[PDB]
Formats: structure tokens, sequence, C-alpha cells
RNA sequence: AAGAUGAAAUAAUAAUAAUAAUUAUAAGACUAAUAUAUGUGAAAAUAUUAAUUAAAUAUUAACUGACAUUGAGGGAUUAAAACUAGAGUAGCGAAACGGAUUCGAUACCCGUGUAGUUCUAGUAGUAAACUAUGAAUACAAUUAUUUAUAAUAUAUAUAUAAAUAAUAAAUGAAAAUGAAAGUAUUCCACCUGAAGAGUACGUUAGCAAUAAUGAAACUCAAAACAAUAGACGGUUACAG
């Protein structure tokens, strides 16, 4: 659950390069 | 293995059966080894058919595989009777199960309570 | 033996190629070997190929892909145009060195377009020719583009186009101009890029 | 992909389409009528068209494909049929 | 008798060796010359040498003493 | 000016012939006028509607192999990918 | 408050009749983001003129003809004019390929619909096709 | 077995649309890891308009937060995950597809495999 | 709310069926021709005619085979006619 | 006014506001494009998506050492229709009831529409269940396409396989087949004029419908297949 939490926060909350496909 | 596909478990089972029936390392073609691997796959397909009783395609495949094991064991009896009797004893079958005509018919499935 | 002679025969001397004979893309250099015949052989439809070429062909030049096909014809075009471009370049006098001291397929230097060396003057009855003048045709309103001697070149003006350009418009190609071919290099694709100036 | 055909009784186009060149007279007439619709009737802005019309329709008001022949002539040669 | 490029010895015939290849004895062989590979290269390196017209009409192949 | 169809633009750096200044050249040009045409497996784009919306019609009908020009295998994979994309709420 | 964002001229051209329907798309300026977006996406509509060839006086087989549809389209345009409903942009919709569809087109692009055609912005097809679906009636052995 | 889930989470909270997708991913990942599973990727796709106005249960949607999750799990727990996805109002559309591992233990998601990155090792170099 | 109204137009345009076009003001008939080209290009009239009545799956299969054969026959015929024109031009 | 038709009319379309349109709910059944059934499957079948399980490919390596082929009887599966129970029933639709058409309508066409078509558990084991072509093996001249591998540097118009298409030879009453309808070998099934007749009787099986097995007397010099030339067609196209 710790790694899950770290990944979920970094991957979603941050204004990260998503795979918007345009 | 508990997270893997069932075919991988069957592959491991085939490996174990081969290593227990082989005449020497690398032996995969002797009648005893062929019968053992056929037995493993027969057990797997019998479980599948028990779960899927309307799967007539795979019921036909299972019938054909059982008859194939019968043919190879009949050859083994004609070729090496001592190894034949040892093999059928170790596989859970008797001589009648091998030598007698076996159409895996509805009467068999009723008499032996397959389902 | 027959095999050695076949390997040395004139048909064998033409390298195999199956590039389309009706290419509609960009032409930077020749793709097909031009085949020639003498008048005496042409009179008898003889071209050194397998089959007699049809009598309709009056030209003495063609290009071809296959000697014979399932359609019972030879795949050919009665055209030898790319030789006249090359010769016209030789008339211009503008030169374009790898001709001096496992296999590489890239074009070497000029791909046989010109073997003239750079620095030489053309003596004339007037005197040493200072610059090369050539007729040409402005193509379209755009560095403009000009058809000069079978090549498309870049036109630069002294100061601006004259009134004839916009007076004619898309018919500007109908009238002949004089150009000075400033220079001529060749790019990696094999295309010659001449720079000229209208006069 | 190449789609070879079986041996055919013939090689013929049913209704070969031809080069119907348009009559110059009708084009001139259409241009003149467009001019009269836009710039008014008996306008001087296209009297030339009128002149040209008058010049072209003066004597006469109105001023075949060979594919089947060559197809029939060449079918046996190009069809790629195997030898007898 | 020596291991192949994958390190495996050949101890029995493969399925190609066991097929009768009588058809190859009757198929007209493809004639090959290294010069043709070297003819293709030249004209890839000198595309404007293709613009030089060539005459394929032979004069007499026996008369050549080069 | 004249219609651009009736005129021929000779590109830059290209050799030409006098034939190119003719209606024959334009007519011959008219008569003789990608990612999936490659080693790429189209079944990996089932979650990429933009890519495989190029191989459909304005209404969404998969284009025949005569149009797409793909190999039979890649036509089958592309059709499978498009149908899967339609099923999973994309497309 | 009932604004009118646009109008919709719907045509239903079946084998035996053509049904034309003029409608107005009312909006209300004023509830979550999702509710508002949904409201705008499928905005309410209200029928204003409803016509078929029978209204024009054609009867039985005459209803499915070209002239009946043409005159019905003419009447539709006349009514759109008389009711003073040429204010907002029109969006034409066409729902089937009956023999009156070409009549509707000819009337609209012609002098009959010259008043209306200046205001149509979007023309679209709404033909309903089934992707499998229910079994159609058997062929008629005529 | 490696599986690739592609969820279409609803976004009702306009001011923070990602809020739903985060807790969806947390729930699914917790289930996977607590059921002797592994999560290899949680690749986020963006907010995108759905092709149609899709109606999950009794609420209509016009857009959704798309997200991808690559995870190694057994067949039973994969079916359980699909079951939970299908009966969740937050999720509009769901789909789980196998990624075959008969060749390579490591394999990237469909998006990265389409871009050219066949395995995660390339994606981290 | 205000940004909502900003995005309504984008969202509404997004849900396009692909069977709608914008009328050209100068020549409206040109637009209708474009729409009819879309109709034939999607076989919408043909599908609507074919869905009128039920056809048995065997008859559907044989009609499908017939139509595909006719298409391939036309392709081969066009290839042969192109060869005829080529050979005629070269003088064969 | 609608709906339908060739045109109309229908005991149960609409002023009780219909039809058309726009929404919203509900239910069943089906599976547009891709597409070629290409393929997969023993056949019957099978092409909206995903997963689980099972089967199916080629080539190399190693192994068994003829363990093979075919297959009476037997076994299994087997379209559509049909039946027995229980669910479901939106569309279609035997029967039935009406409206037309007609000399007549017992029909084609139109309207309501039961059974059935759907699902679950069974029974039944028949189709132009067809490639009207049983399975296996060895062999025989070409071409062109794909299709799938293996290379070699898009080019080798690259080799090796399968399929498809057109053929040589061969065969054949011919139509035609064409790698089998050829050359051979092995095993099985079946046929012996038409009609009576796939009928009767018997038996077996099945809930039934029926399925399987399957006669004889009587009568006749017929009966059939391919092709040929016409005639004809409410048969096509082109011209005049
Ligand atoms: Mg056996
Ligand atoms: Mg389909
Ligand atoms: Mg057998
Ligand atoms: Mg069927
Ligand atoms: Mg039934
Ligand atoms: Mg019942
Ligand atoms: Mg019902
Ligand atoms: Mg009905
Ligand atoms: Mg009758
Ligand atoms: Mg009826
Ligand atoms: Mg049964
Ligand atoms: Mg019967
Ligand atoms: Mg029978
Ligand atoms: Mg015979
Ligand atoms: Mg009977």
């Amino acid at each position: 659950e710790s790694q899950l939490l770290k990944k979920i926060d970094k991957v979603f909350n941050d204004e990260t390069e998503e795979f918007t496909d345009a | 293995m508990r997270n893997s596909e069932n075919k991988n478990a069957i592959k491991m089972a085939v490996e174990l059966a081969r290593k227990e029936f082989e005449r020497f390392p690398g032996d995969t073609g002797s009648s005893e080894v062929q019968a053992a691997c056929m037995t493993v796959r027969i057990q797997n397909m019998a479980n599948h058919i028990k779960e899927h009783r309307k799967d007539f395609a795979n019921t036909r495949n299972l019938r054909i595989l059982v008859q194939q094991r019968q043919a190879i064991l009949r050859y083994l009896k004609r070729d090496n009777p001592e190894k034949y009797y040892w093999t059928i004893q170790k596989l859970g079958l008797n001589d009648a199960a091998i030598t007698d005509e076996f159409n895996m018919d509805r009467r068999y499935m009723q008499d032996y309570e397959f389902f | 033996t027959l095999a050695e002679l076949l390997g040395r025969s004139r048909i064998a001397q033409v390298a195999n190629n199956h590039k389309p004979l009706t290419y509609t893309g960009k032409k930077f250099h020749p793709t097909h070997q031009i085949i020639e015949t003498k008048p005496s052989t042409l009179y008898r439809q003889e071209w050194g190929l397998k089959s007699a070429i049809p009598s309709k062909i009056k030209s003495r030049y063609l290009v071809y892909n296959d000697l014979d096909t399932l359609e019972r014809i030879t795949t050919f075009e009665p055209r030898g145009g790319t030789q006249w471009n090359r010769l016209r370049f030789q008339e211009m006098g503008v030169p374009i060195n790898p001709f001096f001291k496992k296999f590489n397929t890239e074009i070497i230097g000029t791909g046989g377009l010109s073997y003239s060396l750079p620095g030489k003057l053309k003596n004339s009855p007037n005197g040493v020719i200072q610059r090369t003048v050539v007729p040409g045709r402005i193509l379209n309103v755009v560095k403009w583009l000009a058809a000069i001697g079978g090549f498309v070149a870049d036109v630069v003006f002294f100061q601006s186009p004259p009134s004839s350009f916009n007076s004619m418009g898309d018919f500007i190609r109908m009238k002949t101009f004089l150009f000075e071919i400033l220079e001529a290099s060749m790019e990696k694709n094999g295309s010659v890029s001449m720079h000229a100036r209208l006069l | 992909p190449v789609y070879r055909l079986p041996p055919l009784p013939r090689l013929k186009v049913k209704k070969p389409i031809i080069r119907q060149e348009a009559n110059k007279c009708l084009v001139l007439m259409s241009n003149l009528l467009q001019c009269w619709s836009s710039y008014g009737h008996m306008s001087p802005k296209c009297a030339g068209l009128v002149t040209e019309l008058k010049s072209c329709t003066s004597e006469s008001a109105l001023g075949k494909s060979n594919i089947n022949y060559h197809a029939a002539r060449l079918y046996d040669r190009i069809n790629g049929k195997p030898h007898d | 008798p020596h291991a192949n490029n994958k390190g495996l010895y050949k101890t029995r015939p493969n399925s190609s060796d066991k097929r009768v290849g009588v058809k190859r004895l009757y198929r007209p062989p493809k004639l090959t010359y290294v010069e043709d590979r070297l003819r293709s290269l030249f004209y890839k390196q000198h595309p404007w040498e293709l613009s030089r017209p060539k005459i394929l009409v032979e004069n007499e192949i026996g008369d050549e003493n080069y | 000016k004249i219609d651009q169809s009736l005129s021929k633009k000779l590109p830059k750096g290209t050799i030409y012939d006098p034939f190119d200044f003719s209606m024959g050249r334009i007519h011959l040009d008219r008569k003789y006028q990608d990612i999936m045409k490659s080693g790429a497996n189209p079944l990996e784009f089932y979650a990429r509607p933009r890519i495989l919306s190029r191989y459909v019609t304005s209404t969404g009908r998969i284009q025949h192999r005569d149009i797409t020009g793909l190999s039979a295998k890649n036509q089958r994979r592309l059709s499978k990918a498009i149908r899967r994309c339609q099923a999973i709420g994309l497309m | 408050k009932e604004e009118v964002v646009k109008y919709i001229l719907h045509g239903k051209f079946t084998k035996n009749n053509t049904h034309l329907t003029f409608s107005s798309v009312v909006e209300d300026k004023n509830l979550t983001y999702n509710d508002t977006m949904l409201y705008y996406l499928n905005l309410p509509q209200k029928v204003k003129i409803s016509l078929s060839t029978g209204c024009l006086g054609f009867r039985k087989a005459a209803r499915g003809e070209y002239e009946a549809a043409f005159q019905t389209s003419g009447r539709m345009f006349e009514l759109i004019k008389e009711k003073n409903m040429l204010n907002k942009d029109i969006e034409v919709v066409m729902d089937d390929f009956g023999k009156g569809r070409a009549a509707f087109i000819s009337a609209l692009v012609g002098k009959e619909g010259a008043s209306v055609v200046k205001k149509v912005v979007k023309i679209s097809d709404a033909t309903k096709l089934k992707f499998g679906g229910v079994r159609s009636p058997k062929m008629r052995r005529l | 077995m490696l599986y690739e889930l592609i969820g279409l989470v609803r976004i009702t909270n306009s001011n923070a649309p990602k809020l739903e997708a985060k807790e969806l991913s947390s729930t699914i990942g917790k289930l996977i890891i607590q059921n002797r599973g592994v999560v290899r990727d949680i690749v986020p796709m963006g907010i995108r308009y759905l092709p149609k106005i899709m109606k999950k249960d009794q609420e209509k949607h016009f857009r959704a937060y798309h997200f991808l999750m690559l995870f190694d799990s057994s067949a039973a727990v994969q079916s359980e995950i699909l079951r939970t996805l299908k009966k969740d109002p937050r999720v509009i559309r769901s789909s789980i597809v196998k990624v075959d591992l008969d060749k390579q233990l490591d394999r990237a998601s469909s998006l990265h495999r389409s871009l050219g990155k066949k395995s995660i090792l390339e994606l981290v170099n | 709310a205000e940004i909502a109204r900003s995005s309504v137009e984008n969202a509404q345009m997004r849900f396009n069926s692909g069977k709608s076009i914008i009328v050209n003001k100068n020549n409206p008939a040109e637009s209708f021709k474009r729409l009819n080209r879309i109709m034939f290009e999607n076989n919408i009239p043909g599908d609507k005619r074919s869905q009128r009545f039920y056809m048995k799956p065997g008859k559907v299969a044989e009609l499908k085979r017939s139509q595909r054969h006719r298409k391939e026959f036309m392709m081969g015929f066009k290839r042969l006619i192109e060869i005829v024109k080529d050979a005629k031009r070269k003088g064969y």
C-alpha cells in the first residue's frame, strides 16, 4: 500500500505528462 | 504458479510424469513415457469436461486421446510385456481398460458417474 | 562456353532494373539505360533485344524493363530524352573532387552528368567569355523557378521583375528569357540545383 | 493485387465513352446570356461576345472510340492463356 | 562433422534432404554472373551514365580480341 | 489567371522534357496519382482512437482492404482493434 | 423565458408519403456542471409547423408522388415565411430516401425555398439503420 | 497473468476532475496487491469527451477521465476486479484484456507498446 | 458555469455523427451534392433498401459471393483494357 | 388525416388529438462496416467485445522403433422443422379470422395474428446433411497469383511449402476433371430397367411426429444422362 500511495499521488496529483492522445 | 495459466501447471505435470517414466535422460518417446504424458493431459481434459459437459468438441478430443493412449499401451504390451504391466499398474489402469474397445459413450458416463 | 559469352553479351551489359516506365513523381536523374539503334537496323525493326520492336516506333531511342512478358510484349517506352538534358548541361559550361584519389551505393560526385573541371575560361571571337548566357523560361510566380536546358533552376533578379511577368501571368512560360547560370551544385538525392539570375 | 480473368468469349466494352467536344457556339451563347443577366440587356460590356457569337453562328447555328477493335485484335496475344 | 552456426551438430537428415529433388535436375538453371551485381552498382553510383545511349545490336562477338 | 488543374508546376531541381509542358503530362499525372503498413501490430492501438480513426469512414465504417491497402493479417488485426475500441467505450 | 437558439426543418420521405416538420429549439438562461452540459447538449425542441401531402389535398397514391412532396415543401416555406420564423438559423434534417426527398431538395434550393435557403446552416441525414436488430418482413412474392 | 485494465471513471467534481480516478485506482490496486497481485503501471490517460452520451446506471455522461492500469494477477482475482468495476457507479466503462507473457516476462502497456517501447525496461531507459 | 458555457460549443460539436455538413451560402446545392456523396460513400441508401425485407442467410451469402466476383471481374477487365491501350500505343 | 397497395379496402389507425417530430422509460431479439467464410471446425457449423478452460501451425533438437492405414458391427456429434417441461415473447410469422383480386380464390397481395422462431433441461437423428465427388498412400508437365515460412543484400522479378485460377498429358458418353474424374495400391460404403415404392407388412427405437430396416404381385418396352440443331420464352443487349 505504501508504493501504491506513492505512485498514485505522483502519477495523478502532479501536473504530469499524461497520455492524452492528440 | 498459482498466478499462472493452467497450461503451465499441465506442462510441469508433464515434465514430472516424463521424468518418472523415462528409461534414461532425454527419453520422451518410449511407449511408457507417451502413455504417462497422455495420462496427464487426459486428467486435465477430464476435469475440463466435468466443468463443461456441453463441450462436445473437447469431449471428442478427450475420447480420441484416451484411445491414443490405449493404442500405445497395446503396442507396449506387444513389445515389452514386463514394462507394460509395470506401466499400467503405476498409471492406475488394468489390462481390461487397455485391451477392451472403449468408446467414451453415454453408457460409460452413466456407469462411472463422470459428471 | 555459351555462358561466358552471355555474361559478356550486350544484353547482359544492361543492369537489371524494374523501376516504373511511367513514373509521375520527381525526376532528379536518369533511371533507365537509353537503347539506341542505327537507321539501318531501325528500318528492319532490329534493336538487339529479343523481339522486333513495332514499326510504329520511328524514334531511334527507347528505354525498357523486360525483354518479354506474359503479355507477349516487350515493356518499353520510345524515349531517350535524358541524353538531351545532359548534353544541354555540357553546352552551358557551368561545372559542378571524388573523381580524384563493403560496397557503397550512394551517388559518387556528379553521377556522370559532367566531368568538366572547375577553373577554365571559354575563349570566343569577342574574347574570354566572362559569364555564361543561356535561354530559359520563367515558370510561375513565386527565388523564381525557370526551365533552363532541361533543368529547373532558381532565378534571382537584379532589382525586381519587369511588367511582362504580371502582364502575362500563368502564360509567362510562353516567352523566352536570357539567364546567367551563376552556379550548379548537386545534392544528396542526386538533384542538380543551378542558381541563375534573370538579365 | 492482380485479378486475372478466365478465358473470355470476347473482350469488349459495352458502351465506349468518346470525346464529345463541346460546341463553341453554345459556350459563346451561354457567356453572352450570363453577361446580359449581370450587366443588363444590350449592354456594351460584352458586345464583343455578341460580335463573336454573330461570327460563329452565322453560317451554321451549331458551328467514335476504337477500344473494341484493338481489344478484339489483341485479346489472344495479351490474355496470358497457357499454351495448348 | 562440425557444429553449425548455432552450435548444434547435424546427426540425422533434415526434412529437406529427405524430399526427392528430381525437379531441380530438369528445371532450366538460372544463369548468374558476379558482373551483374557489379553492373547494378555502377549505374546506381552514376545515374547519368544511363543517359549515354547504348547499342545492343552486336557486330560480331567472335571478332572481339580485347 | 488560369485554373491550377490546367497548369503544371515543375518542381525545383528536377529534370524535365518538352512533353511536361503539355496537357498530356497533366492527364498522365491524374491517372497515376502508413503506420499500419509497417511491422507495427495494429492490435496495440486499440486504446488509441486517433490513430485508427484514420482507417474508418466519417460514419465509422471500417475501410475495405482494397482501400487501406494493408496486408490480410494487418487488415484483420486492425478490424479487431477497431471493434475492441468501439466496445470499450472509446471510438 | 424561452429563447430560440435555432430551428430544425425535418423531412421524413417514406415510400407512400412525406412528412415535413418545422421545430424551434428553446433554451433557458440560468444545477451542476454535468446537468448544465447535458441540458445544452440535447436542448429542448418544440414543433411549430407539421405538414404531410394529405394536408395539401393529395389523396391515396397521389401522396407518395414527386409533385405532392414538392408542393408540400413549397407550402412549408410559405408557412415559415408567414409565421415570421426566419429569424434564427435553420438546420435541415433528412430521415429517409423516399421519392419526395429530391422534391424537397429542388423546392428548397429553388425559388420556392429561396427565402428559407438563405438561412439554413447545417444539412444532415438522420436515416435509421439497424445493426442486425429485428427481423424484417418477408419478401413480397409479386 | 498480465492484464491491462482501461477504465473510464466519471468526473462529477468539476473543480478536481482527477479526484474520482485516484480513489478508483487506489481501490483496484489495493485489491490486486492484497490478493497476491502486482501492479506494473497506472498510466493516466487524460480527460476526454466520450464518443456518445453514455448512460451508466441511471446517470448520463458526456466526458470521462480515462486511465490505464497494467497489473499481474490470477484469473479469479481478475474476474473479481472486473466484477467490482462493473457494479461501481463511479466507473462508466471498463475492460480488461490479457497481455500474453509466453515470450517475455516484461511487457509494456498497449500505449507504450504502440509507441515502440516493447517492455518497461525500454520505458525506464 | 461561465467556463461551462465556454466549453458547451466544443463538447456539442464533438458528438458528430459524421452525416452532417455546413451549407455553403453562395451555392447551397453544392452542399447537398456533398451530402449525397457521403450517403453513397457509406452505402446508406443501399443499406436502407436492403433492410426493407428479410433475406435468408444462404441467399445473402450467394449474393455476397456474386457481388464480390463481379467486382473482381471488373478489376481484371480494367487491367486487361489498360494493357490493350498500352500495347496499342506502342504499336502492337 | 394516417397507413397500405398495382389500385383499394379491411369487424379492432385518428377529434378519446392520431401519424410525423423531440425527449424519457421498458422489454426482447439481432449483430452494420471490416468480409473474402479469407480462415477455424470431423461434419453440422462458425465473423459485435472481453476473460477462463480445451483444441488446432511451421521448423529445429532429442526420443520410440512400424506402434500404421482402413474399418463390418458399435460409438459420438449432427441444420431447419417437430415434440415434452419450465421461463420469455419486441419483431417475424404456419394455422385461423377478415379485406382485396378473380368467372371462380379454396392462392399469390393487405390487415389482426396463435404455434414456432429466444433461453434452460431433454427427446428425436433426419436435409440438394452437396464438392450431388469415402478415406489413406506413391507418383505425373506447366504458368500465374496470393498465402506461410526460411534466407540473402525495397532488391534478389529470391528459394521451400499449401491454397486458388488457367491448362499439358491422361481420362471420359460427353459436359468436363486436372493434382483428381490421371497413373497405381489398400480398406470400407453403395448400385444393377421404369413404375409399384422408400410403399405395405413385420421388427427395433422414440412421449408423439416419426426414424431405421425394407418387399412382392401387377403393368410396360420403356426410362435416363451428356451433347447437337431448331422452335419457343410475360428472355438480355445493340443497332437501324
Ligand atoms: Mg491409432
Ligand atoms: Mg458484419
Ligand atoms: Mg478410422
Ligand atoms: Mg444456418
Ligand atoms: Mg425447436
Ligand atoms: Mg414449452
Ligand atoms: Mg412470440
Ligand atoms: Mg406481419
Ligand atoms: Mg396459381
Ligand atoms: Mg397473411
Ligand atoms: Mg441427442
Ligand atoms: Mg424422412
Ligand atoms: Mg438420407
Ligand atoms: Mg465416370
Ligand atoms: Mg418409414
